């Protein structure tokens, strides 16, 4: 009934970091895969980080040691933190609940902003 | 489900495999109907999925 | 093939554990006994070829 959820953004900051983090709305949330879906006009499909609910990531075989995600429940808020970014890495990030073995009651967000150009 | 590959063949009363015992494991009694196709088309990107 | 050796297991217990150790360990098709309940038979001789 509510999302709470990609709620942030950033600008053109080639070489930098990207401190995007999407929260999640008190609801019963025990099983949730949070992920990270690009949504540039062409590629649509895109699987970034992993939100399994013993506490272990995976990470996808082309970013390898190049993407860091940590747990966080202090304020109920997952961080993200990546390094080295391209410049083809202007898209529109989201953070899916219902990610693949779903699509049932699936529900998206509406975007964060995040684009560079050098 | 996707499995992997042209592995379909594997979801048979009988048939044993890697992905077919330890993934998605059909019983030997099993009544009832398998469909399969590919979706180079549909799930394709320029480097990888 | 045609000079296949043949090493005879005897006088020892077969705990079939270590046996599961290489990724493609696919065919692995048993005939006259089934994949399990075999931690509880007691043979007479074992064989293997190559």
């Amino acid at each position: 009934e509510v999302q709470l959820v990609e709620s942030g953004g950033g600008l053109v900051q080639p070489g930098g970091s990207l401190r995007l983090s999407c929260a999640a709305s008190d609801s019963s949330f025990y099983d949730y895969e949070m992920s990270w879906v690009r949504q540039v006009p062409g590629k649509t499909p895109e699987w970034i980080g992993s939100m399994y609910p013993s506490g272990r990531t995976y990470i996808n075989p082309s970013l390898k040691s190049l993407v860091t995600i940590s747990r966080d429940n202090s304020e109920n808020m997952l961080y993200l933190q990546m390094n080295s970014l391209r410049a083809e890495d202007t898209a529109m990030y989201y953070c899916v609940s219902n990610w693949a073995s779903g699509s049932t009651g699936d529900y998206w967000g509406q975007g964060t902003l995040v684009t560079v150009s050098s | 489900f996707v499995i992997r590959g042209d592995e379909v063949r594997q979801i048979a009363p009988g048939q044993t495999g890697n992905i077919a015992d330890y993934n998605y494991k059909l019983p030997d009694d099993f009544t009832g109907c398998v469909i399969a196709w590919n979706s180079n088309k549909l799930d394709s990107k320029v480097s990888g999925n | 093939v045609y000079a296949w050796n043949r090493k005879r297991i005897s006088n020892c217990v077969a705990d079939y554990s270590v046996l599961y150790n290489l990724a493609p360990f696919f065919t692995f098709k048993c005939y006259g006994v089934s994949p399990t309940k075999l931690n509880d038979l007691c043979f007479t001789n074992v064989y293997a070829d190559s």
